[PDB]
């Protein structure tokens, strides 16, 4: 209940109310916040953290990162998916939440009647959410509003998908990350990451793949260690 | 042991057994005669119907949960559940049961089948559920009616009502034909019966016997016996009825 | 004339800024390659 | 005034016919109910004779009605509902509605969206046209400007007014929900 | 048959 | 819309029965209404309604307290209580209200299981203590306590005695006795809406749309036995002494009921 | 709930390393996971922990009549459960396939076994016997029970100790763990399971397989052991094919594994008494 | 202290979303939650989560005292817990007691708390869970042992609140006075101050 400036850094736990300074200026709640009248309550424990856009007036914005597993249906976020079956014309892909999502044969770049896509149960799919919500069931879709798959659709195959922590990707996918960076010079691979804390990844042989996934459910805590050792046997594969 | 009930002892044999003495014998009385029967219809609330009927030391209540949704195919259905309170009965059994209280359920809904009229109730399940508070003599035809009641008061459609009665044989060197009976006339008996019918079509609905012994006269006499009970008992109901309405009546 | 003074959100992309998921490094899916190239600026 | 009993007979065929609540035998009705009989008499001078447990005596909602409802679960293709009151006469036998995507609005759009429509929780009134026939679903129409959502709670516990057409607020704090506003 | 008074649940 | 018709009724001081928010409903009982049992108490609060028999046998104790006559509760919820409850085994209320009753008899120690030993390390006494719901109007636990308390001191056993020629033992059901019971324990109900409003003795729909519920055992000499608080949202020792006077009230009502009850026989 | 389905990619892939001989994490086929050995406070509990798969074992007496059949030899009662922590599936009553062949399994191996003295835990020949039961709970499922199961069953029953009695004609006198020492148990032998898992129909087989390997297999081997080569059960579970130098072949390797994991148990245990020589409610071992 | 040495431990288990080892003296609880998940039409119920808690201990079956308990902290967690956000989905707390020392219920719901955290669920105010013996003489004693239980005429668990210290939960063995509830309840508190510092210690520890 004081002083949002002075636990931008911290540990925030549940319960805590924090209020901010003001005739006001716009800010926006963060995924870990809740409102309560004019104070922001928080929900989940986190090293909170806030950021503020270039100009002035937007005012700012707050979260906490926050680590964890379970993944819930949220909008414009860009995840993989397996599909569980079809019925008729949709077909239903399960994403690591309450329920399983929904596509439609339209949805991918250049389908129609005539022309169905092929999609076949146990596929795995990197689509994004239209309609992600606590009331109604989540429908994703793999093409971009204009109309072209800018890298969605089915992933393909000859690859190993394993799951990480949400926080792990959340850190991975930053532009100051020092591991993916590394690793784009002992030998190359090619990977998606989703938001949903599942991640895929491909080499052209496979020792090679499994000392990349290891590294990566590893990489949140490597020490230099076995880091260097890890890349030396790269190195000798 | 059960993991849903209280932690009580293994085995507990009653003191009934351990006593000393030659229990007391009723003797002598009008065989052709009824007990007062006290039935009352819209005892309970929150069930769409109830009744409840005390004939002696018989006390016995019923519920009806109605319609729940779960042609010949499209027919509605009603399952019964009777049970006897574990306070009831010389001797304790545990509330489950699974030897008596199933054949009596089996009783109630092939006497209560056919008065019942299920092509106006389909895709239905009817739940009547029984209680015997107090056993003292007639059981199962105290059930039947507690159970048509407990219909007519919900308003489920019929054909006509269910009045049940139970019979026992004497004995003795002559034995005679013993009618709505006491749970001492009917721990020392040879044969009992019980009849069920619906008295406007005359139309027996659920029968059951069992004897020491007999002969065809024999369970035939009987059976008429309790035809004319169940006539004679009928109006009992009919007026319990005819007051349970007024009183919905008085309420609004 | 009023408007909401917070708002409630739920997404680590306005919150955070993230690079674009599907990448390559050296040579794996030149098509992914210039999809880095597009959507990371 | 006379109640009745599921097995006394009523009267002749040639004294009346059943109209519910009884059944026929030879040469005569008999009831099937505990409840309150009735002889109405039309123009042609022959009774129907009817049975009826007046405690729920009888209610139908017909298609030209005006009946609210709450909504429960809701899909990108319709929403359901549970009757509540259909005028203003509550009815514990609480029956279950559809609201259909495209029967949502006069203007008939299918840019429709029941998210920015309805939501679980809140009460609406409407107007059914479709009976049903295997579990009696009512489908029920707003396709009319002063029908559909009426109250509705905010996104905790703030119920919230009608400002517009497609906007609904909340009094306390400032935030713009939308929903299909009635009126 | 006559009738009686309920021992156990009066009105 | 219930919630909000309710708190209507609340602001009036009121509820829509015709309750001053502080009181409850119509208490009957019956005592000996049934023979094939040894004690039987019947208790309804206007619509809520109990029953309960309590059979007498004979068993052989443990190993660690010979001297010890069991006591056994079990509540029973048909399905012809409420629809809510569904034929089959006992749910997870009814187990609750068991384990509650059986606290209640451990810790308030109305009996001494001392006083149903007969030969000890080879015969005890257990009463067998069978509630039944059939009307879950509202406030279960109470009517439960009640009328467990109202049989139990019906409930009046024979004497039995030992041979040593025949080493068995024989009983009188010519001659009885009494159970003696020290304390009378009375539980008073509440529930708990949003933050301070508590209502005494909450029917089934006033339960349904509550935040938390509560439940207090007062004995007579100004002490308890169980407070019985799952979940709610929350209370103070301000909310909470109140609660105790109207417990300590109500013990008084329903001990003089059960009094004059007694001695009208 | 439901376990979430498996892709066809990592199906591909696991078969691929198979092929290549390739394990995940890194080991080889013949080896298992880092098995960990933590001891309670009270003698008879154990929690074995191999890799990610934790296992909780428990070992309890009481005293009661025995069974006309055998009025001198006492009693034993396991029980398996398997914890809504392992893994959502194992809701309660619905998969008790896995519990039923786990189970006896169990009993087979340990009971038929004569691996411990029925008949030293006998105080009163017809009237009162002992019974021990031993409760394994499954707290983490990742890949091999069996073998946690066994080892925890083993350590406990290895680690557990009576209340004295002392006995005069029929007089029968317990006492407390603090007026006596407490009794331990009589074992001839430990016996503890060894798993293996089979691939395409019998071309490829596993050691201690993970929960995809257990996903993408089609038969299970299980075979018993002790460290003086005593086969004590064997079971072929999956609908498979196999012959006969295969057994042969995985029989012996179950014997140096199940020598180790006895070498290691035994250290386990004797440090456990060492520290409680010394002050210290605990006891850890680790492969 | 006043209270014993206790300690925690957080994600130690791979397959459940959120795990916790809460431990104190000798007693010793493991936590384990799903969180927001599938559920069937018969067990949910709109604009809520299901919580459903499931609690076993080492030995024999669970019976008809667990089940009061686990009713205890599902309405407590549902009391705490927010569920408006997540309807339609269950979230499971499973319990197990590792080792049984008295004051059981303060470590359950502690370890519950602490695994609902791990689990990132949406609370709105964390909670605690103390015990207090009442001796004959009065003479109480936070934290007790199962000797103080036996040797005690009165034991009271409390389930407390973070934000404003009220009382989410009592279950009482034995019978006492007025008085002493309202002083060990007062005692609680500041027992529950201190798990509280305890709390956010092992939280630090673990962001770092």
């Amino acid at each position: 209940a004081r002083a949002a400036r002075t636990v931008l850094g911290q540990v925030v736990l549940p319960g805590e109310e924090l209020l901010l300074p003001e005739s006001r200026v716009r800010v926006v709640c963060g995924p870990g916040l809740r409102r309560c009248g004019d104070r922001l309550l928080v929900t989940k424990c986190g090293r909170l953290r806030h950021k503020e856009p270039g100009s002035g007036s937007g005012g700012g914005v707050y979260w906490v990162d926050s680590q964890q597993k379970r993944y819930v249906p949220v909008k414009g976020d860009h995840v993989i998916g397996i599909v569980t079956a079809k019925s008729g014309d949709i077909f239903k892909v399960d994403v690591g939440g309450s329920e399983p999502a929904s596509l439609s044969y339209l949805s991918f770049e250049g389908a129609t009647k005539r022309n169905r896509p092929n999609v076949q149960v146990g596929d795995l799919i990197y689509g994004q959410f239209v309609v992600a919500n606590k009331d109604m069931e989540p429908e994703m879709v793999c093409i971009d509003s204009c109309g072209r798959a800018n890298g969605m659709g089915v992933i393909g195959q000859d690859g190993l998908l394993f799951k990480v922590t949400l926080g792990l990707i959340r850190k991975l996918l930053a532009p100051d990350c020092e591991i993916i960076q590394e690793v784009g010079k002992l030998h190359p691979l090619e990977i998606v990451f989703g938001m949903n804390g599942r991640i895929w990844v491909k080499a052209k042989t496979i020792q090679q793949t499994l000392i990349l996934a290891n590294i990566l459910e590893a990489c949140e805590h490597m020490t230099s260690d076995q880091r260097k050792q890890i890349f030396s046997r790269l190195a000798e594969s | 042991g059960d993991h849903r009930r209280i932690r009580g002892p293994e085995e507990s044999q009653p003191p009934q057994l351990y006593a000393a003495d030659e229990e007391e014998a009723p003797g002598t009385r009008d065989p052709t005669r009824l007990r007062p029967v006290y039935a009352r219809a819209g005892l309970l609330s929150q069930a769409k119907g109830s009744a409840y009927l005390e004939a002696g030391g018989t006390k016995v209540l019923c519920a009806v949960s109605g319609p729940r949704q779960a042609p010949a195919a499209l027919r509605g259905r009603l399952l019964c559940d009777f049970r006897r309170a574990p306070f009831a009965g010389r001797r304790r059994r545990a509330p489950p049961g699974g030897c008596e209280e199933r054949e009596l359920a089996l009783a109630l809904q092939e006497a209560l089948e056919p008065a019942v009229r299920l092509g106006r109730y389909p895709r239905a399940q009817l739940e009547v559920s029984a209680l015997l508070l107090e056993d003292g003599g007639s059981a199962l035809a105290a059930a039947l009616t507690a159970a048509a009641l407990a219909l007519a008061d919900a308003g489920v459609e019929m054909y006509d009502l269910v009045v049940g009665c139970g019979l026992s044989l004497a004995p003795g060197p002559a034995p005679t034909w013993l009618l709505d009976p006491t749970r001492l006339e009917e721990e020392r008996a040879a044969a009992g019966l019980t009849v069920a019918l619906m008295p406007v079509l005359n139309q027996v609905a659920g029968l059951l016997g069992s004897g020491e012994g007999g002969l065809t006269e024999s369970w035939a006499e009987a059976v008429r016996l309790g035809l004319e009970g169940c006539q004679r008992l009928y109006p009992v109901l009919q007026q319990s009825l005819v007051r349970a309405a007024r009183r919905r009546g008085a309420a609004a | 004339e009023k408007e909401s003074f917070i708002i409630e959100e739920q997404s680590f992309l306005l919150c955070e800024d993230l690079l674009y998921g599907r990448m390559s490094f050296r040579g794996f899916n030149p098509e992914v390659e210039k999809l880095m190239l597009q959507m990371n600026a | 005034v006379r109640y009745c009993i599921p097995g006394e007979r009523l009267c002749n065929l040639e004294e009346g016919s059943p109209g519910s609540g009884t059944y026929t035998r030879h040469g005569y009705i008999f009831s099937s109910l505990a409840g309150c009989l009735m002889k109405s008499s039309e123009n042609g001078a022959l009774p129907v004779v009817s049975v009826v447990r007046e405690t729920e005596s009888q209610l139908l909602p017909d298609v030209g009605a005006i009946v609210t409802c709450k909504v429960s679960s809701i899909n990108s293709r319709f929403a359901k509902v549970h009757i509540l009151y259909v005028g203003s006469m509550p009815l514990k036998n609480s029956f279950r509605g559809t609201i259909r995507k495209e029967d949502v609005r006069a203007t008939e759009k299918d840019k429709v969206e029941i998210y920015k429509s309805f939501r679980p929780g809140d009460i609406v009134l409407a107007k059914v046209i479709s009976l049903g026939d295997a579990q009696s679903n009512y489908l029920l129409t707003t396709a009319e400007n002063e029908l559909g959502v009426v109250v509705a709670h905010s996104e905790s516990g703030i119920q919230m007014v009608p400002i517009s057409w497609c906007e609904m607020q909340c009094p306390k704090t400032h935030t713009k929900e939308f929903r299909k506003v009635a009126r | 048959p006559v009738q009686k008074q309920a021992s156990l649940f009066p009105d | 819309e219930p919630l909000e018709y309710y708190r209507r009724f609340l602001k009036e001081n009121c509820r829509p029965d015709g309750r001053e928010l502080g009181e409850f409903r119509t208490t009957t009982v019956n005592i000996g209404s049934i023979s094939t049992a040894d004690g039987s108490a019947l208790v309804k609060l206007g619509n809520t309604t109990v029953i309960c028999g309590v059979k007498a046998e004979f068993a052989a104790p443990s190993t660690d307290a010979p001297d010890k006559g069991y006591v056994v509760p079990n509540v029973d919820l048909p399905p012809l209580c409420s629809s809510r409850f569904r034929s089959g085994p006992p749910g997870e209320e009814a187990q609750v209200a068991s384990q509650f009753i059986a606290d209640v008899i451990e810790n308030s120690q109305i009996i001494q299981k001392e006083d149903l030993c007969i030969s000890p390390g080879k015969l005890v006494w257990v009463l067998y203590c069978d509630l039944i719901c059939l009307d879950y109007d509202g406030n279960i636990l109470d009517a439960c306590t009640f009328a467990l308390l109202a049989a139990l001191k019906n409930v009046q056993l024979p004497e039995v005695t030992i041979n040593e020629e025949t080493a068995l033992a024989e009983v009188n059901l010519k001659k009885k006795s009494y159970l003696n019971i020290r304390t009378h324990p009375v539980a008073t109900s509440f529930a708990v809406f949003d933050d301070t409003l508590l209502i005494v003795d909450p029917t089934g729909e006033e339960e349904h749309l509550a935040t938390g519920t509560l439940t207090i055992v007062m004995d007579e000499e100004g002490k308890l036995c169980c407070l019985h608080k799952p979940g709610g949202s929350g209370l103070t020792g301000a909310k909470l002494q109140d609660c105790m006077s109207r417990a300590v009230t109500r013990h008084k009502e329903v001990k003089k009921l059960m009094d004059e009850v007694i001695k009208s026989m | 709930m439901k376990e979430t389905p498996l892709s066809n990619c990592e199906r591909r892939f696991l078969l691929r390393a198979i092929e290549e001989k390739k394990r995940l994490d890194g080991r080889q086929t013949y080896d298992y996971r880092n098995i960990r050995i933590s001891f309670g406070t009270d003698y008879g509990c154990c929690i074995v922990e191999l890799g990610k798969t934790r296992v909780l074992g428990q070992v309890s007496c009481e005293l009661v009549s025995p069974k006309l059949n055998r009025a001198t030899e006492g009693i034993l009662f396991f029980n398996l459960e398997l914890s809504q922590m392992a893994a959502p599936a194992f809701e309660p009553g619905r998969q008790s396939d896995l519990l039923v062949k786990l189970n006896r399994l169990m009993e087979r191996c340990l009971r038929n076994s004569k691996c411990i003295d029925t008949e030293s835990l006998c105080v009163v020949a017809g009237e009162k016997v002992w019974q021990i039961r031993v409760d394994l709970h499954l707290l983490n499922h990742d890949g091999n029970i069996i073998d946690a199961a066994s080892i925890a069953a083993i350590v406990a029953l290895c680690h557990f100790r009576r209340p004295d009695v002392s006995v005069q004609g029929d007089e029968v006198t317990l006492y407390t763990p603090e007026e006596r020492d407490p009794v331990p148990l009589s074992i001839h032998h430990m016996p503890i399971c060894v798993s293996f898992a089979f691939f395409q129909q019998g071309t490829y087989l596993l050691v201690d397989p993970n929960e995809r390997e257990e996903r993408v297999m089609d038969g299970l081997l299980v075979i018993a052991m002790n460290k003086h080569r005593e086969i004590c059960t064997i079971q072929s579970s999956g609908g498979i094919m196999l012959l006969k130098d295969q057994v042969l072949r995985c029989s012996k390797i179950a014997g140096v594994k199940v020598a180790e994991i006895t070498e290691l148990i035994l250290k386990a245990l004797e440090n456990d008494q060492k520290v409680r020589k010394e002050g210290g409610k605990f006891g850890f071992a680790e492969s | 202290c006043s209270l014993r040495h206790f300690a925690c431990e957080q994600n130690l288990l791979s397959r459940p979303d959120g795990s916790a080892s809460f431990l104190q003296g000798d007693t010793s609880v493991l936590a384990g939650v799903y969180g927001p998940a599938e559920v069937k039409v018969s067990k949910e119920i709109f604009n809520k989560a299901t919580l459903e808690v499931i609690l076993r201990p080492k030995i024999g079956l669970p019976g008809v005292a667990e089940k009061s308990r686990e009713r205890l902290i599902r309405n407590t967690c549902e009391a705490v817990v927010l569920g408006t956000l997540h309807p339609r989905t269950s979230i499971t707390v499973v319990l197990q007691v590792v080792s049984d020392a008295g004051s059981l219920l303060a470590c359950c719901l502690n370890a519950a708390c602490m695994a609902l955290v791990d689990a990132g669920v949406p609370m709105r105010a964390l909670f605690c869970g103390v015990a207090c013996a009442l001796d004959s003489d009065g003479t109480l004693v936070l934290d007790p042992t199962s000797k103080q239980e036996k040797e005690a005429r009165a034991v009271l668990t409390f389930a407390l609140d973070s934000v404003e210290r009220k009382l989410l939960m009592s279950s009482t063995k034995g019978l006492y006075s007025d008085t002493e509830l309202q002083q060990c309840l007062a005692a609680a508190q500041a027992a529950s101050q201190h798990v509280f510092r305890f709390y956010r210690e092992s939280l630090q520890r673990r962001y770092s």
